[PDB]
């Protein structure tokens, strides 16, 4: 095998392809495998780029054995993954272990999960036939129109809040002062106004 | 014509009849039932005529007074009868498991139907039905039709119920195939031995292979139908272990062992 990863606590995965489901869902990621570890990138319609990456100390039998330049690609449909793995990662504390395996090209994407004496094993066929490579959307650090950080539990209510309302157009403003009395907001316009 | 028996179970044969009443579903499920009423000892009861045999011997040394005569010529009579309202005579009494022990019942070959007796206790309540269909046939449609004819070259023997997990395991299985819409077997000789299980589709792809092998030629890849839920349900015999085999790459069987009923159900290619 070229690439292996094990994991015990499938609770972050979950959680982190959780968050990839409303958009990405419906297919066409290309995952990516070096040394710094495991990333998964959605690009839809060319209008938002996601990058989830998992590093290397996450998993725990991580070997990724290659004699190449070190930068193989790999498409599979999200869809099937979601509908295979919803039924395995039930209850809580299952300590069910995930195995990842890909033979480098040709071979599908293989998970392993056993789960109290019962295993299973799952192969996604991958898709690399019209991979146009490169892509990205990518910016230069040297002309950063501002930069600002904030809290995650303030910007989700924020988000929260604002997607119930409507708002089909959003505006992001940015603003300093001398007196520290910085100024962030994230208004909208919709039918309410 | 005199075919009477009574019906009395305290510590062993209770769960045996439950799995009468299971054999008695899939017969239901299935489209003919017959029975081979023969002697006193070996009983079949394979009801079976898909491409299914569910050949099973019934263990009648402790029952009472249980005679068989009819004018078969020989020792092999044909009785075929309907199973539904087996359930529905069973059912009734499973639901008196709370109290009444000397009820039991007692059903008689009459020259129309079959009637059941009950003496159930709230002040008694006495209980009669007649089984509506007894519609028997030729001896030689009997002997005409007979199963087994098979050959063992390959056994996988398994644990017995000890361990939950296993068939609650392949129950999982069975459930994730049903919520999933073939059931390919495999098994290999490499020493204890290794279960694996395979489903496929034009986009699906799922194989189990059940961790933690204490189950007692190779290679040999099977390509069947999904009638092996009715055998993942006959495993349960809380009594005793089960055993299977798998051979020939085209014939799977399911020997449950529960005075030794064995019982095997068939499966074609």
């Amino acid at each position: 095998n070229k690439f292996s990863a094990s994991t015990v606590h499938l609770e972050h995965i979950t959680t982190a392809l959780s968050c990839l489901t409303p958009f990405g869902s419906k297919d066409d990621v290309l995952i990516f495998i070096d040394a710094d570890g495991l990333s998964f990138v959605r690009e839809n319609n060319h209008v938002i780029k996601i990058q989830l990456l998992l590093s290397r100390e996450l998993f725990m039998s991580y070997s990724y054995r290659n004699e190449t330049e070190d930068h193989m690609k790999l498409c599979v449909k999200i869809n099937h993954i979601l509908d295979s793995v919803s039924v395995m990662n039930r209850n809580s504390d299952d300590i069910v272990e995930c195995t990842l395996s890909y033979d480098g090209h040709g071979s599908p994407f293989v998970l392993i999960f056993e789960d109290s004496f019962i295993s299973e094993r799952v192969e996604y066929s991958t898709y690399l036939i019209k991979d146009f490579d490169t892509n990205g959307l990518e910016l230069d650090r040297e002309r950063i129109s501002f930069e600002a950080i904030i809290k995650g539990e303030a910007l989700h209510s924020a988000l929260k809040d604002l997607k119930e309302i409507g708002c089909k157009e959003c505006y992001v403003y940015a603003k300093t002062e001398a007196n520290d009395e910085n100024v962030f907001a994230l208004i909208s316009k919709s039918q309410l106004g | 014509m005199k075919l009477k028996l009574i019906v009395n179970g305290c510590e062993a044969p209770d769960d045996y009849k439950l799995l009468r009443t299971t054999i008695n579903t899939v017969a239901s499920l299935r489209k003919t039932a017959i029975l081979r009423f023969n002697s006193e000892r070996l009983t079949i009861i394979s009801t079976p005529k898909d491409t299914g045999q569910l050949w099973c011997t019934i263990p009648h040394d402790v029952f009472r007074l249980y005679t068989v005569i009819s004018a078969r010529e020989l020792n092999t009579i044909t009785m075929e009868c309907n199973c539904d309202s087996l359930l529905s005579v069973f059912k009734r009494y499973d639901r008196v498991m709370n109290q009444g022990s000397s009820s039991n019942m007692t059903i008689k070959l009459q020259s129309c139907a079959l009637g059941i007796t009950f003496e159930e206790i709230v002040k008694v309540i006495m209980h009669s039905f007649k089984v509506p269909v007894k519609l028997l046939f030729r001896a030689q449609d009997t002997r005409i039709q007979e199963p087994m004819i098979n050959y063992i070259q390959l056994m996988m023997y398994k644990l017995p119920p000890i361990s939950g997990e296993f068939g609650s395991a392949f129950h999982g299985f069975i459930r994730r195939v049903e919520r999933y819409s073939h059931i390919h077997l495999m098994g290999v000789k490499k020493k204890d031995v290794e279960l694996k299980i395979i489903v496929n589709e034009l986009d699906w792809h799922l194989e189990i292979c059940w961790n933690g092998p204490l189950d007692s030629s190779t290679h040999e890849v099977i390509i069947r139908c999904k009638d092996w839920k009715v055998c993942s349900k006959l495993y349960a015999a809380f009594e005793e272990v089960v055993l299977a085999i798998s051979h020939d790459e085209s014939c799977v069987f399911h020997c449950s062992l529960d005075e030794r009923g064995q019982i095997i159900y068939y499966i074609a290619r």
